[PDB]
């Protein structure tokens, strides 16, 4: 229903990296670059002159008058790129003098500047020590949307301004950082920073026997907000371990100590609007103990075709952590995790430290390889479950034991151009598939594959993992059921057609629609593109919106590179880009 | 069942000592496989030791992809497709260089989180995606070794 | 024509989740009004890390019987819980009466505090503002302007307040709305009607509802700002809420 159009002329985008990397042939002199053009039926008409001007063999500067016709003014975007005996890094400085359209979108403010400082380092002293700047800076918290800018990190809407110093050994690793947010008035997103952060790593093996690692950090959150509760941790994580081996199977045991201390300040407004209080210094011990085991059986598969051979790897795992309450620390970093088949015989089910959950159980694995007569490897098929004897408490989380989850993966190599692949997750307690994902592919070369897809995830599982009112929303609750298709040729030896469709057997609706032709010849490109995609919802009749582009590109690439057919890079211009699987 | 414990080692007796050199000795990459080597009973050696008599593990350019899979019924991302490709070159002295690649598929929902919560996440996801890189590329060296034999 | 008698006012947080219940006396036989001044309250939710705005409105009053009345509520997604803040007058048909304590024609620029306690009625006649009442002032902001800023305005009105000169004297109960409803020569009561989110600039605005009267008639209409969370750390379903409780219509005899 709604229509869009492109119309992008200029030189091949050429990247250089933000660091200088030596003189190389002076570079490429001072001097013009040729200029590009945008037509869009939003933006209108833009312009670009890019200008490049060699000041040193070390320092060169770039820049780059951009026009946009519907703000009615030039922003002037600089660059600056330097190596000395530092290091090396770069500097941007965009800066529009006056915004016609900011005006009427935010009468509030007095003045319509906008502009963004960007810098950024990197540097090597001696062979050890490391620093990293990364700074950031806006004039108005509408910025980022507004415009595109080529260098900037924006983290949960604010602009983020990163150092940190390193130092590394081969066993050794000590980092020390600080992040900041720079917060409007007009904000009300809650993000925390580590303002400091301190991490240090040693690594001690052969230590008789056994292996020996350290581990400790000290940091300290802050909010962005005045009312949520800020805190000091410091963590304190030794390991030692005994790793047996053989030439067919190994067992390896290991013993871990977690020592955390906390101490929080500003527990005021969340104390009175919450039950469960949070105290001001909370000491967490826990000891944990992990067995893994893993052995390799083998066969001369000769039935089928000769001189193969079929391996069993079984693989079994338990770990123990015992429990303690942590309602009273509150969560600054801890997310759940989500598993797959490998992720079954993972120690940890949050990111983070401030919840470590208990865990009682046992983890077993099977997998089968098949391997050809050169000794490579075909296909290989892994089938895992957990199984918990005691419920895995967190403290305050929100029949939990025996045999809960199943995964399982595959892989099969059919020949150099063929590929398959699986996985599955498998929920019992449910008699019902959670998440599951296919693909069959072949590929000649860059310019001819097939593709196809299949992407599915249940209700129950979304409602599960994903936040509480995507199991109420309409557009969330219905789960994930995608087929897709991805074709490509290269019809003469100029041209180059790919598609792409995408359908959810879900709704009967598709879903993302592709098609894309480009004609390359050794002077210049053109290339035109059309898509139909879901862009949102209508919160009226409860139907998506769907959304189509036309884009008209002309390159200018004059260069006699090799300057392929255009395959492998429109395939990646929908939301759905294409991967390559094989 | 003509089942039997595996009588061949999984690292050939050719590449029981072998030299690890790579672009970034303390990286992440270069840890993994320096762990999974030592699990296999492989004794690592200095880059610039005094014996010119052992293979030579060089660890290459590692890229990571990450890009939308599958969308909501409003367009918005569902879940990621994150692929890690390594790559590595195994030198037999005397002969000539072997290629060798890994590539390993993680996807995963886009789970909404505060950003400390989402870096944590996705610091594990790449160190676990590591560890089985590693995996793979400990599992070609006897198609290596049997490549050698047929020169 | 009816002419109610005080019985007592309200501001609390409920005690249950989504559940006020308010404790008087009360007269077998008579038919209890309740005038909510404070229907609608924005709470911030949690889950797993993060805070979420959830608007919290009454839906339905429930009277006991002879011991109080009880008000039940819900949020905009209805899969949180929480505890939020009501305000109103409850007043019985059949001894303490309400009487008009304040009438003068006045010129609110933005934002003006209530001159003397008590529930405001008032008529208007601007096309582009909406009015409303936070609890102790008079919130007036531009209803034609599409963006993230707290673009205030001014408008005329004429303000009466009643509390506990002529007595309290009310006709006909209006249930407000996206359409157009006309109330002829009348007051109507000055509240929030509801609570909106939407997606604007990359944010997940968050807007309180006023009402909006031109020529005669009364609907929903966007008023302050709660405020703005990005896009880039959660996406929420948009939601636009109009208050099934209804507003008091008075008339013009003051």
């Amino acid at each position: 229903e709604i229509w869009n159009a492109r119309f992008k002329v200029g030189p091949v985008p050429i990247f250089y990296s933000p660091y200088l990397q030596l003189p190389v042939g002076d570079k490429r002199r001072s001097g013009f670059l040729i200029p590009n053009a945008k037509y869009t039926t939003t933006n209108y008409f833009e312009f670009y002159l890019p200008y490049y001007w060699n000041i040193a063999p070390n320092m060169d500067a770039t820049i780059t008058p951009h026009y946009m016709h519907r703000r009615g003014n030039i922003m002037w975007e600089n660059e600056f790129r330097y190596l000395s005996q530092a290091g090396a890094g770069l500097m941007e400085l965009d800066y529009l003098p006056s915004d016609k359209v900011y005006e009427d979108e935010h009468p509030n403010d007095d003045s319509s500047r906008r502009w963004l400082f960007y810098w950024n380092h990197s540097g090597v002293m001696d062979q050890v020590w490391r620093f990293n700047v990364d700074y950031t800076k806006v004039s108005d918290p509408s910025y980022f949307n507004d415009f595109d800018n080529k260098y900037g990190s924006s983290t949960d809407g604010y602009a983020t301004q990163k150092f940190s110093v390193g130092y590394a050994v081969q066993n050794f690793n000590a980092t020390v950082s600080t992040k900041q947010f720079q917060v409007f008035s007009e904000q009300n997103t809650s993000s925390y920073s580590a303002e400091p952060q301190l991490d240090v790593n040693y690594y001690q093996n052969d230590v008789g026997p056994f292996d020996t690692r350290i581990y400790g950090q000290a940091v300290h959150f802050v909010n962005t907000r005045d009312d949520m509760p800020e805190a000091t941790r410091v963590h304190l994580e030794p390991t030692i371990n005994l790793p047996l081996s053989n030439n067919w199977g190994s067992i390896n045991t290991e013993a871990k100590f977690l020592a955390t201390h906390y101490q929080q300040t500003n527990l005021d407004w969340y104390n009175s609007r919450n039950t469960t209080k949070l105290d001001e210094s909370v000491n967490r011990v826990m000891p944990q103990f992990k067995v893994d085991g893993k052995m390799v059986f083998e066969r001369d598969m000769e039935m089928l075709a000769p001189g193969y051979t079929q391996t069993l790897e079984p693989r079994a795992q338990y770990l123990y952590v015992p429990y303690r309450d942590q309602s009273d620390i509150y969560n600054y970093d801890s997310s759940l995790l989500q598993s797959d088949y490998s992720g079954l015989f993972r120690d940890r089910t949050y990111g983070g430290l401030d919840r470590i959950a208990s865990a009682n159980q046992v983890t077993t694995g099977v997998t089968s390889r098949i391997y050809d007569d050169a000794a490579v490897e075909r296909f290989n098929i892994s089938v895992g479950q957990i199984y918990y004897f005691t419920e895995s408490r967190t403290g305050d989380d929100n029949d939990k034991t025996g045999s809960l989850v199943w995964a399982g993966d595959t892989y099969w190599r059919i020949s150099e151009r063929w590929g398959l692949r699986g996985g599955i997750q498998y929920d019992t307690r449910l008699d019902n598939v959670a998440t599951s994902n296919s693909s069959i592919e072949y590929r000649r070369d860059e310019d001819r594959l097939v593709q196809l897809n299949y992407h599915y995830a249940s209700p129950e599982y979304i409602q599960a993992t994903l936040p509480k009112y995507y199991s109420t929303a309409e557009q969330y609750k219905n789960g994930i059921s995608q087929v897709g298709a991805v074709a490509s040729r290269p019809i003469a030896d100029r041209w180059s057609i790919v598609g792409a469709y995408y359908y959810d057997t879900n709704a009967n609706k598709q879903a993302d629609s592709m098609l894309g032709v480009q004609y390359s010849s050794c002077c210049y490109a053109i290339r035109v593109g059309y898509e139909r995609k879901l862009n949102g919802w209508d919160n009226d009749k409860q139907h998506a919106v769907y959304d189509n582009a036309i884009g008209f590109n002309i390159e200018l690439r004059g260069l006699s590179s090799n300057y392929g057919l255009g395959t492998q890079e429109m395939l990646r211009s929908n939301i759905l880009p294409y991967q390559n699987t094989l | 069942c003509g089942w039997h414990l595996r009588d061949t080692t999984q690292v050939p007796s050719t590449m029981k000592v072998m030299i690890l050199d790579s672009g970034d000795p303390n990286g992440p990459l270069s840890r993994a496989v320096r762990n999974q080597l030592r699990l296999n009973g492989v004794e690592l050696l200095d880059k610039e030791t005094t014996r010119k008599d052992v293979p030579s593990l060089r660890l290459g350019k590692v890229s990571i992809a990450k890009d939308t899979a599958s969308v909501f019924r409003n367009g918005q991302t569902a879940e990621y497709q994150m692929i890690m490709t390594v790559n590595a070159t195994v030198l037999i002295p005397g002969r000539d260089i072997y290629p060798i690649s890994a590539k390993v598929f993680r996807s995963f929902f886009d789970n909404p989180q505060m950003a400390l919560a989402k870096d944590n996440e996705q610091d594990m996801i790449v160190k676990e995606m590591y560890d089985r890189a590693a995996e793979q590329l400990i599992r070609k060296l006897p198609s290596i070794r049997a490549a050698d034999i047929r020169s | 024509l009816r002419a109610p008698s005080y019985c007592t006012s309200f501001n609390q947080r409920a005690q249950s989740n989504k559940t006020l219940t308010i404790n008087t006396p009360l007269t077998a036989g008579s038919q209890v009004v309740v005038a909510l001044t404070r229907p609608v309250e924005v709470i911030e939710v949690f889950d797993q890390t993060l805070v979420i705005p959830d608007p919290f409105y009454v839906t339905s009053v429930t009277r006991n019987g002879n011991s109080g009345i009880t008000l039940r509520g819900d949020d905009a997604y209805g899969a949180y819980s929480g505890l939020p803040q009501w305000a109103g007058v409850i007043m019985e048909v059949l001894a303490k009466l309400m009487t008009c304590r304040y009438a003068k024609r006045v010129r609110v620029n933005g934002s003006m505090a209530l001159p003397v306690s008590g529930v405001p009625f008032a008529r208007w006649d601007d096309g582009n503002v909406s009015v409303g009442f936070d609890g102790g002032s008079i919130i007036v902001r531009n209803a034609s302007y599409g963006g993230i800023d707290d673009v205030a305005a001014s408008v005329d009105m004429d303000l009466v307040i009643f509390n506990n000169n002529k007595p309290f004297v009310y006709d006909r109960t209006i249930n407000i709305g996206t359409s157009d409803q006309n109330i002829g020569n009348s007051l109507i009561q000055l509240s929030y009607t509801g609570a909106l989110i939407q997606n604007n600039g990359g944010y997940n605005h968050v807007r309180m509802n006023g009402i909006r009267m031109a020529g005669n008639n009364v609907r929903v209409a966007k008023n302050r700002v709660i405020g703005n969370y990005s896009r880039q750390q959660f996406q929420m379903p948009g939601k636009n809420i109009a208050v099934p409780t209804p507003l008091l219509v008075i008339p013009n005899m003051y």
